[PDB]
């Protein structure tokens, strides 16, 4: 079929009407990216020339290809580390939550450590670890920061974002109650603070169902996780064809080494191991260049990980689906097998209204403009009220600034205003 | 069939008609004795890379040696999830990370002699939080930081035939 | 070491050259490394094989150097973007993203040039001396809550002030420096003091 790119809509768009919300909805959404490599390591020497002198001895006669592969795969590993370094190790001391989690109704418990295991890690973490799934000179090198010291790291962060908000980024951690620093992050996306207190236990139950959805989403399919098991993929493909390219024989009467050198004398045994040499050459720079490319790509993804954290875990971001769909209030780290998961907590209008609408009124043949908000009409009585959330107020001169006449303003309307 | 490695009492379940076993990678795995009605595993003798740990010779010609996934067997030692550690003390005071090793290994050298140690992530430091207590600043600083970035690389040029046919 | 990231770039590509005019020493299997012995020694019929023995090693040796360079240029240019994008966003304006412009509040940035890059002083606001204090998201007048218009609430212990929050520079609870929106009842936190109406 020809694909659907969405069910289409209409904005019953007028010059004197406004949909405003009268409610609203937290969404956590899961951003997953992958921030490191396996850090393989392979000698050039022994993959070509596994145990042979006259290989080596001829392999000698091509330079520096055996030392410029393993250069640039150590270059590799190391720079994997160094993205893994950037990501989580932002912060320079590791902070903890105190036993009293009173966090007026807000859940963290099933992102905070689970103290009673033996890896210091969440539960969501431990979804995620359990949704991811030689002897020719290929070697693993492990990680230098072990899951347990990414996993203290996260919770670092956590602990940090959750007691002190976007302060322990900037320097020292600043303690605040959890509701006054979600006033703040409300402050900030153009809604007041008396919303989130007056609808503080539902804006805390949303965001606790969230996260259970959430659970509810890792725990029943892996594939949302697939940005990283695709790279794990990849790099074990790159690794098995080259295994693989040691059973060719590249024009040569065999695939073997030590079968040519217990059948041929040297003049002849030169000539097969030149041809089995190159091949296996051209094989191992095909493979590490593959895996340059591919490092570039986790390096950049590394990056956008690292900014992730800054601008959206240690801070709130304004920057549009940068941090989640809808109006950035924080975000939350969680590790993972060669990555990280954001659990963004967006602010979304649900329910819609439609008013009249006025860009200005007239009271002595003045303009009044609204400060913060706009004008609105439910087809009587004209307010003034924030625009993204519907808490109308009486039109006053404490509400409204005054500028110019109603000569010149296009749309203006005739009310009173209140002076107090 | 020539090869060299460790030859060991096997318990794969052998037919009796299979003469010898291969692995993913079309190599020997597992032997039929010619002259004996017996099957042997062939392990690859142990091997592993070998890398030094050291401060610089500016400072001193003391030095560490890494083993790379193996074990303390074939060869003051610590063993870690990377392999065998020899030249370095054990430490349990953890530090700064000064020579990275890996699995949270790091080495440095301190009064003399080289140490190996489980890197400290940072300086530990709970926070008194409660839903009634505020931290505010009276005060603050003018800080001023310095952040390097390379923008652009030698204008390099080579002239492929006179390289090669010059 | 500060300017590593500049030195090391340039030691990356010393060493992709010298190790390519390295190359050149070596034979590939040929008899001789070098093109003009071959020449004064052989006929054409042979010193053609041996040439295009070096001429595959050599041309395979540039491709090596020149993959690996346009890697290494993908990366220079990611870098010159982004220090670019700090430029605009940081030296010509002040930026809200955080630690992309320094550990802190970015209060403004200095460009200086660099043998292949660039250094950006970033100028931020740390704050230092902190302050304890019992807090509270509104208060109680007259039935009615006051939230703060430009702050927050909070008491040295005796009495109760609003302030900015990130500067403690206390001030009269007023409804100059508040705005009111329901009443006591539904708030959770809130606490009772007195509001001066000028
Ligand atoms: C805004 O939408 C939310 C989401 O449905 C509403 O929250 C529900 O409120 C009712 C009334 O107490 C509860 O029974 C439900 O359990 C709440 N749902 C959740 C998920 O918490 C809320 O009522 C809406 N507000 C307005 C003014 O319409
Ligand atoms: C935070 O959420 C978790 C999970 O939703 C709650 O854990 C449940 O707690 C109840 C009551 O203690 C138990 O009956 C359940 O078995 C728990 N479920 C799990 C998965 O642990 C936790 O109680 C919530 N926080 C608080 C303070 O109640
Ligand atoms: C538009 O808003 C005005 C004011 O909020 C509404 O007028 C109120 O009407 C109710 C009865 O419906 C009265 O009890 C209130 O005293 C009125 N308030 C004022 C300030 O006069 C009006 O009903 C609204 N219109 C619609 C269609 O919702
Ligand atoms: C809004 O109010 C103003 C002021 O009362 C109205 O201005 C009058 O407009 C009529 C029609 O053009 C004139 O005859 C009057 O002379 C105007 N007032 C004065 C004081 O001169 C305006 O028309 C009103 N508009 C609406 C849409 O109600
Ligand atoms: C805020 O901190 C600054 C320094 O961090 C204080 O400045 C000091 O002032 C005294 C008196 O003039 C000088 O002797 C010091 O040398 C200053 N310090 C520095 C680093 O220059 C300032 O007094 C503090 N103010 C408050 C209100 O705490
Ligand atoms: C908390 O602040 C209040 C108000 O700033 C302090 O009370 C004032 O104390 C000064 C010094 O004795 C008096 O001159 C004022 O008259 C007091 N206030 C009023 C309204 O008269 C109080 O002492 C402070 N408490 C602490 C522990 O610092
Ligand atoms: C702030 O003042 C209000 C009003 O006096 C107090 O609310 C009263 O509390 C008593 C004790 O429970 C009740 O008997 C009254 O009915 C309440 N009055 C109202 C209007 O609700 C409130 O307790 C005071 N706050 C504190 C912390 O003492
Ligand atoms: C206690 C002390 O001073 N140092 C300890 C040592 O006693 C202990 O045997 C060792 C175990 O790895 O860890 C370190
Ligand atoms: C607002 O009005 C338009 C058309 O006038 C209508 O399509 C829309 O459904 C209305 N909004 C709501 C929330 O009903
Ligand atoms: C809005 O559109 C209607 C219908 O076209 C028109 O009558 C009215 O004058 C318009 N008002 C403004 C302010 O454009
Ligand atoms: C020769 O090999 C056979 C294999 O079955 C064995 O039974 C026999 O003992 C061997 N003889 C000698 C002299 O080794
Ligand atoms: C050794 O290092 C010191 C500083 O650590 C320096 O002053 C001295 O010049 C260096 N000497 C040599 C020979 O490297
Ligand atoms: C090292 O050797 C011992 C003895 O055989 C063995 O028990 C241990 O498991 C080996 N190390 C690892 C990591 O397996
Ligand atoms: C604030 O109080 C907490 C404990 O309630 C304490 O840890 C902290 O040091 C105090 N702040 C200052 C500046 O003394
Ligand atoms: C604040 O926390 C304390 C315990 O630390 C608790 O007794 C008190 O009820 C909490 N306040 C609210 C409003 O829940």
């Amino acid at each position: 079929y020809t694909m659907s790119l969405g069910a289409e809509n209409s904005v019953a768009y007028s010059n004197n009407s406004i949909a405003i919300p009268t409610n609203f909805t937290i969404s956590v959404t899961t951003e997953i990216l992958p921030v490191s490599m396996t850090k393989t390591s392979v000698d050039c020497t022994m993959y070509i020339c596994g145990d042979s002198t006259e290989c080596s001895n001829l392999l000698l006669q091509y330079g520096s290809f055996c030392t410029q592969l393993n250069r640039a795969l150590t270059g590799i590993a190391v720079e994997q580390d160094k993205n893994t370094q950037e990501v989580f190790a932002q912060v320079k001391q590791i902070y903890k939550t105190p036993p009293i989690k009173d966090f007026g109704g807000f859940n963290f418990s099933q992102i905070l450590p689970d103290p009673s295991k033996p890896s210091k890690r969440s539960f969501i973490e431990d979804l995620l670890f359990n949704k991811v799934t030689k002897f020719n000179g290929l070697t693993v090198l492990p990680p230098l920061l072990t899951d347990e010291m990414i996993a203290q790291y996260t919770s670092a962060l956590l602990a940090g974002t959750i007691t002190s908000g976007w302060t322990f980024g900037a320097g020292a951690a600043l303690q605040i109650p959890f509701a006054m620093q979600m006033a703040y992050r409300f402050n900030g996306i153009g809604v007041t603070q008396n919303v989130l207190y007056e609808n503080q236990k539902l804006i805390a139950n949303q965001f606790n169902s969230a996260i259970g959805k959430i659970q509810d989403s890792l725990s029943s399919t892996a594939s949302a996780l697939g940005k990283l098991q695709d790279v794990v993929n990849q790099n074990a493909q790159a690794l098995n064809t080259l295994v693989k390219q040691l059973s060719s024989n590249f024009g040569a009467i065999s695939s073997v080494l030590n079968d040519i050198l217990s059948r041929l004398d040297p003049p002849e045994a030169e000539v097969q191991i030149d041809r089995l040499i190159t091949g296996r050459l051209q094989s191992l720079q095909t493979y590490v260049t593959q895996q340059l490319i591919r490092a570039a790509e986790i390096r950049a993804s590394a990056n956008l990980a690292a900014t992730k954290m800054s601008e959206c875990v240690l801070g709130q971001s304004k920057r549009v689906d940068f941090c989640g769909k809808g109006y950035h209030l924080m975000s939350f780290p969680q590790s993972a097998p060669h990555g990280v998961v954001f659990l963004h907590v967006t602010y979304v209008p649900a329910q819609e209204k439609n008013f009249t609408t006025a860009p200005a009124i007239c009271h002595d043949g003045k303009a009044h403009f609204p400060r913060e908000g706009v004008f609105v009409s439910n087809g009587t009585h004209w307010f003034v009220t924030q625009r993204n959330f519907y808490e109308p107020q009486i039109i006053t001169t404490d509400n409204t600034f005054v500028s110019g006449n109603c000569d010149v303003v296009i749309g203006i309307v005739n009310n009173t205003v209140y002076d107090p | 069939l020539t090869g060299t490695g460790v030859l060991t009492e096997s318990n794969k379940k052998f037919l009796p008609f299979q003469q010898f076993g291969r692995d993913i990678a079309d190599t020997t795995d597992a032997v039929r004795d010619p002259q004996t009605l017996e099957i042997l595993d062939i392990t690859p003798c142990s091997f592993g890379g070998v890398s030094v740990i050291t401060p610089g010779t500016n400072t001193s010609n003391q030095v560490a040696v890494l083993y790379q996934d193996v074990n303390c067997t074939e060869v003051n030692v610590f063993q870690t999830r990377a392999g065998c550690l020899i030249g370095a003390e054990h430490v349990n005071n953890s530090y700064e990370c000064d020579i990275p090793i890996g699995a949270g290994i790091c080495a440095s050298y301190q009064t003399q002699s080289i140490i190996a140690y489980t890197m400290s992530l940072g300086a530990e430091n709970s926070v008194a939080y409660s839903n009634n207590s505020i931290a505010i600043p009276t005060n603050f600083t003018i800080s001023v930081t310095t952040e390097i970035l390379p923008v652009s690389m030698t204008k390099t040029s080579v002239d492929c035939t006179m390289y090669i046919c010059g």
